[PDB]
RNA sequence: AUUGACCCUU
RNA sequence: CGCCCGUCGCUAGUACCGAUUGAAUGGCUUAGUGAGGCCUCAGGAUCUGCUUAGAGAAGGGGGCAACUCCAUCUCAGAGCGGAGAAUUUGGACAAACUUGGUCAUUUAGAGGAACUAAAAGUCGUAACAAGGUUUCCGUAGGUGAACCUGCGGAAGGAUCAUU
RNA sequence: ACCCACUCGGCACCUUACGAGAAAUCAAAGUCUUUGGGUUCUGGGGGGAGUAUGGUCGCAAGGCUGAAACUUAAAGGAAUU
RNA sequence: GUCGGAUUUCCAACGGGGCCUUUCCUUCUGGCUAACCUUGAGCUUGGCGAACCAGGACUUUUACUUUGAAAAAAUUAGAGUGUUCAAAGCAGGCGUAUUGCUCGAAUAUAUUAGCAUGGAAUAAUAGAAUAGGAC
RNA sequence: UAUCUGGUUGAUCCUGCCAGUAGUCAUAUGCUUGUCUCAAAGAUUAAGCCAUGCAUGUCUAAGUAUAAGCAAUUUAUACAGUGAAACUGCGAAUGGCUCAUUAAAUCAGUUAUCGUUUAUUUGAUAGUUCCUUUACUACAUGGUAUAACUGUGGUAAUUCUAGAGCUAAUACAUGCUUAAAAUCUCGACCCUUUGGAAGAGAUGUAUUUAUUAGAUAAAAAAUCAAUGUCUUCGGACUCUUUGAUGAUUCAUAAUAACUUUUCGAAUCGCAUGGCCUUGUGCUGGCGAUGGUUCAUUCAAAUUUCUGCCCUAUCAACUUUCGAUGGUAGGAUAGUGGCCUACCAUGGUUUCAACGGGUAACGGGGAAUAAGGGUUCGAUUCCGGAGAGGGAGCCUGAGAAACGGCUACC
RNA sequence: UCUUAAGGUAGCCAAAUGCCUCGUCAUCUAAUUAGUGACGCGCAUGAAUGGAUUAACGAGAUUCCCACUGUCCCUAUCUAC
């Protein structure tokens, strides 16, 4: 009580960092930002274990301090910045961009992308509103916010965002035949094409979603991402495709393509 | 503080102390593969008995589950990669029937002995 | 040391509870103010995360507003007439909010007289064209004439002094007035 | 509440405004809405005189989480009723259950005239009271 | 018709 | 010549009752007194801004010797204000004590009265045989002690039986 | 009123073991390790002890409710010679 | 016939859907025309409709059971991986080893409660009776 | 990994317990003890008391330095340091420890905030002030005097501190930097009924006063008190159209005034660019730090449903004056008997209320388990509570904080 | 077993009954030949010469406590006669 927490204790973190048990009793408390601290992945874990460029938390505050990492156009030099989903981290040392998506097994997985790939990203609206003065705007998962959006644009819709300027270049509308990625639940790292949802006055609505091997799931309203339209998907995926193979079939694969 | 380092016990005493049957089966096995104490013939009992229940509770599940068929072939594998199972038989019917000394012979100290680079289990 | 917890109190079923914490900032209170009439006198009080409230003592005057006119002017309060929370509040001049007070009202009788060209009680062409448009419309009822030809209107606080430091109020009008003022006179 | 006046204070809806300039038919402005979730508005409470910013429809409170039904079990109380929920409690280790009750006071507004025997829905709104947390939004018994 | 009792361990 | 019951005697333990209008500790709880902080009625050291004012002792142009627009040390007389420490009014929160009230947990006691445990104590022989008066139950009375006796009941009786 | 044949309901009895039981024995004490028709009450080694304490009922005698400390390896049932 | 992984003339069972048998896939009204009376020398310019919309009619009231999201990590079971074995740990493994490439950190949810969802058998609960009953 | 054996007898079947037997992140203790890995550890009794030392401070290129502080350069006489102390800002509300209290309380899933606060983070977002108004007021931009520091120190004593002198600001109070379409009143005009031209004051945000809008899903004729658009007055009338939620007095917009004046940058770093009526002019970049408000994040506070051990040698409990509810107000960041004033007599309970006990913080979980269970959980994570016992507060976004203050014991 | 028959039962007790005696122990107080509670070989308690107990009552005897006070420390003053 009596304020906010500030540490972050190990075992206490979320588990899909990847973080071991051992070697330390704290966890980097993800710092307050564009996305919750459960879904995000700070920048001291993305330089230091994903990619492995960094051995200490030492070295992470060095990287970051002289400005070679840039999140989404900007620097970004906080150590625990929280870097979630749909996040471009650049670095310009090797010009290589990631694109923060999850793994089929609902971890954070390292995803190169090209420049022009980079130069834009997709949010999905939160909430549609007006500000003060009577000016529309929009909020996305990303806790940006958008002014004088177009009108077309409702909640659960996706924008992509040219992330160099305030202006949404395109918007993808949220309805059935839709291909989406499952963020969160027992289904967190899917690609969607959604069939039907169901409404459920009251709250917490579900949408059912086949993936491209004809498997039917079910997840929350919230919890579904849409990241393109059926046919080509607006952004690349990660190794895999997000279609959550069975158990057995990952041993096959492994056993035969090791 | 730090995470709790995790430990197991890896060998579990016999319920009845002083039964003579007993006690001479594992000085018998003690002698003719050189053991220093009981303890090792509780422990192998101990992981025996550890994949035996693993192998029953995978048999009272249905045939064609994914549970029992994964669980299965990862235990039958795991079994005749040690060596302690046979090479030819995957029907878990083994699995369910293995034996100590068939742990204790596909152990290295009998194993030296077995390649002959030892004249006898001690001197190995 | 005010508190504002339910903890403190009986359970639904009467059983006493025990002590579970100690009385906590975030469920504190405070004194009231006690507004009077005469004086102005504001103290800003410092609450959570800033947000200061003004206690309001010995207010003067207010904003009242003339609903069907659609007009606000400040003015000055005569006195609390009629309190239904309590009548010592009535007795000794307290200002609350629901608090019906008499007004000079002087404003508005300016107000009406420029805007209606009409009398109370006992030139240019444009303000005349004005004020024949405007009339048709000055025959409101008895009471609110009534109470512009005593020079006291009566006027209900609707905003509350020890928060917002403002007796600001509206007249009432029509089935409201009526009621207050039987309860005026029933006694 | 047999006639609307009789406190000390005078009842009305808040901001809601009756102008005396015009003179027609509906003299007084009676504010209502629908609650959502399938609920229909009664006509009592569209027609009525009764103010009771406690109720669902021409109250300022709002109705949201849990919805619950019951029968009530006492009516001696000005605007609100307790209600019965009787429901079985599961014990794994003799696997089978036992009859448990929990008394919920709801606030139950002058459109819905309900006595005890009769089964009402009510819904979560905001704290009403010490111990009141519902509305009743309905009536199933008569 | 009266007939009470008979040490400890083994 | 088995077993066995109870007084009485000895030794050692264990609780129980117990005057002390016992004691201690807390939980709530008639009342009373009531520190301190907080709001408030005042209070007002002290600090500090504004003006057409009067001069005791310099003054400078104007025909500078019968007059001056501003004035150096400058204030005792005036009014407009701002902050404002002691002190203090009424409150509201309320810590710590008394006599009360129980509640709960401990605890000291002169003394009293039981039970239990003890290789070989005394008095009887109540029970086990029809145990020599068949046992036992409930109740009542009596009595060194087991026990005796009345009334009703049981068989777990010493009778499954009188055509 | 008797005598026959049934029938319903009683107090019981004789025989046997399908069964049950430690046995004595039981047509229920059966249909209970092939364990479940419904339901109430009671017991958890022997003493201390139906005692102490509190409560409540009674005029009382006492009734109902009712421990523990401590002590002990047997008490006990049914049968056999 | 597929070097333990069979598109088939399989004529034997099982589990689901549809229709008729007095047996109803909760309606009064339009647009993307919809189980559509209108077919183009072979994706129709005119009715039905809830796999989607609205004002009346609701998951006949439940219990119960099926399935689905959640029930933090660590712990448990459990895939892997020569920590020299092991308890552990989540590490590691391979190059034209100048450059470098690369897998994994899965899988059960722990009475019950709440939320959706199929069923409606079993066990309850109401309807039309001095008809203020239904179309 | 579904197992028993010894003990009542002369012997037998039983009941029944005693004893054995195995395990225990269950402790203690005895004897013994060579290696490797791993590792609990003043919980129990005393949330008893504590000597001593340490455990909370903090700097950039980028808020203030003339230190009787240090080391000191010139391709330009038109401007390069490190900096102890002390102001200023932030932090010290995290962490860590412990388990005393606490038995529908905490806590666990589950909800709600349309019932609230929220430093920071992130994104977006402020051309309207000069309020007795064509000037009491500088924006090539202003005051106060306050720390450090300098002399004398006052006591045995503290992280005690005074009188005098300077001097800062991102400390405090005023204060201004535009040539934008557009409404309401004040009118000379003909005594009007399409009447309209001169120029003023208000129209930023904060105003949590009153009022209006925030609508919608189906074919004609109509005199009314006042033509509205074009309009041979003989007539056509089109252009009204503003979002979300299951649901609002929702977000926003608009109308009338009030504010004792919130904010609307008198703040810093970086090598220096371009324009020329070459003026110590005009224009200009990358930042830092502030800053209305809105979202976002970290949070917080309340909150729905269900669930907790033993006890009836606890059966009725709550209810002058809070117990249940209603109305109104106060207070709160908010809802609410949270508290006041008036009224009603309600609310819980054998489906165990209320009371008492706990050698009770709750859960994740642990030990042991054929199944079903039993016992344990102070303790590596989460959530509570506490800093010797209460109580009350300051500061702050956040504390009823204790390595903060005040008072009582 | 003796004296003249029996041999003080239930109770109660330094009691209004106990000599020794201001009994012994506990409690009450700073201190107690006092008071209360116990003890009992009780000179010389004790059962309608009634024993024990007992609510209520008492101008009965006694002990303590609160309240109160000129009883006292320690006296002073006033009024009437």
């Amino acid at each position: 009580a009596r304020g906010p927490k500030k540490h972050l204790k190990r075992l206490a973190a979320p588990h899909h960092w990847l973080l071991d048990k051992l070697s330390g009793c704290y966890a980097p408390r993800p710092s307050a930002g564009p996305h919750k601290l459960r879904e995000s992945l700070p920048l001291i874990v993305f330089l230091r274990n994903r990619l492995k460029y960094a051995l200490n938390g030492r070295e992470v505050k060095a990287i970051l301090m002289q400005r070679h990492v840039k999140v989404d156009g900007k620097v970004r030099t906080d150590t625990t910045y929280p870097a979630g989903f749909m996040d471009v981290i650049t670095l310009d040392a090797t010009n290589e961009n990631f694109r923060l998506v999850y793994d089929v097994k609902g971890r954070f997985a390292v995803h190169r992308i090209t420049d022009e790939e980079a130069s834009y990203k997709l949010g999905k609206v939160k909430k549609v509103q007006l500000g003060k003065k009577g000016v529309p705007y929009v909020v996305t998962h990303d806790g940006r916010t958008i002014r004088y959006p177009d009108p077309n644009i409702k909640v659960n819709d996706t924008v992509k965002i040219d992330l160099a300027s305030g202006k949404i270049t395109d918007f993808i509308k949220f309805d059935a035949g839709k291909l989406v990625y499952v963020t969160g639940g027992r289904n967190l790292g899917r690609i969607g094409t959604i069939v039907h949802k169901e409404r459920h006055d009251g709250g917490f609505d579900l949408v059912h979603i086949k993936d491209s091997l004809d498997n039917t799931f079910v997840t929350r309203l919230n919890n579904v991402f849409v990241i393109g339209e059926q046919g080509k998907p607006y952004i690349s995926l990660p190794k895999g495709k997000g279609i959550k193979l069975s158990i057995a079939e990952e041993r096959d694969r492994r056993r035969a393509q090791q | 503080p730090r995470a709790p380092r995790t430990y197991s016990k890896t060998y579990s005493t016999p319920k009845r102390p002083y039964e003579s049957s007993r006690l001479d089966a594992e000085l018998k096995l003690a002698g003719e593969f050189g053991l220093k104490n009981k303890k090792e013939i509780y422990r192998i009992s101990f992981q025996l008995s550890k994949i035996r229940r693993a192998a029953r509770d995978l048999l009272t599940r249905d045939e064609k589950d994914p549970k029992r068929l994964f669980e299965g072939n990862a235990l039958i594998r795991r079994l005749v990669r040690v060596g302690v199972l046979s090479e030819d038989k995957k029907k878990l019917d083994y699995v369910l029937a293995l034996k100590v000394e068939d742990f204790l012979e596909r152990r290295l100290q009998t194993q030296v002995y077995k390649l002959g680079l030892a004249k006898s289990v001690h001197h190995a | 040391g005010i508190s504002r917890d339910s903890r403190h109190k009986r359970s639904a079923t009467g059983a006493k509870r025990a002590q579970f914490r100690k009385k906590r900032k975030f469920e504190l209170g405070r004194q009231p103010a006690n507004t009077k009439i005469g004086a102005k006198r504001i103290h800003s009080v410092r609450t959570r995360g800033g947000n200061k409230k003004y206690r309001a003592l010995r207010i003067e005057t207010g904003n009242f507003s003339w609903a069907s006119e659609g007009i606000s002017k400040k003015t000055r309060i005569a006195g609390v007439v009629y309190h239904p929370s309590n009548n010592e509040l009535v007795r000794t001049n307290t200002l609350t909010k629901a608090a019906i007070v008499q007004i000079d009202a002087t404003p508005f009788r300016q107000w009406f007289e420029a805007h209606y060209g009409q009398t109370l009680g006992k030139k240019s062409k444009n303000a005349e064209r004005k004020w024949a448009a405007r009339a048709a419309s000055a025959k409101i009822e008895s009471s609110v004439e009534s109470q512009f030809s005593a020079g006291r209107l009566y006027a209900c606080i609707s905003s509350r002094p020890g928060q917002s430091g403002r007796c600001d109020g509206y007249i009432l009008e029509g089935e409201e007035l009526a009621f207050y003022l039987r309860r005026l006179t029933a006694k | 509440e047999l006639t609307v006046q009789s406190e000390r204070a005078f009842q009305k809806q808040p901001h809601i405004f009756n102008n005396p300039k015009v003179k027609t038919s509906k003299r007084t402005k009676r504010w209502y809405k629908n609650a959502g979730l399938g609920f229909k508005t009664p006509k009592t409470a569209i027609e009525g005189s009764y103010i009771d910013k406690k109720c669902p429809f021409t109250g300022l409170v709002s109705i949201r989480g849990k919805i619950l039904t019951g029968t009530v079990v006492s009516t001696k109380m000005h605007r609100t009723i307790v209600i019965r929920r009787a429901y079985l409690h599961y014990i794994p280790k003799y696997n089978r259950y036992e009859k448990r009750h929990k008394n919920v006071p709801v606030h139950v507004s002058p459109a819905f005239r309900v006595q005890v025997g009769d089964i009402v829905t009510v819904g979560q709104c905001r704290p009403i009271s010490k111990t009141v947390r519902f509305n009743v939004v309905k009536v199933s018994a008569a």
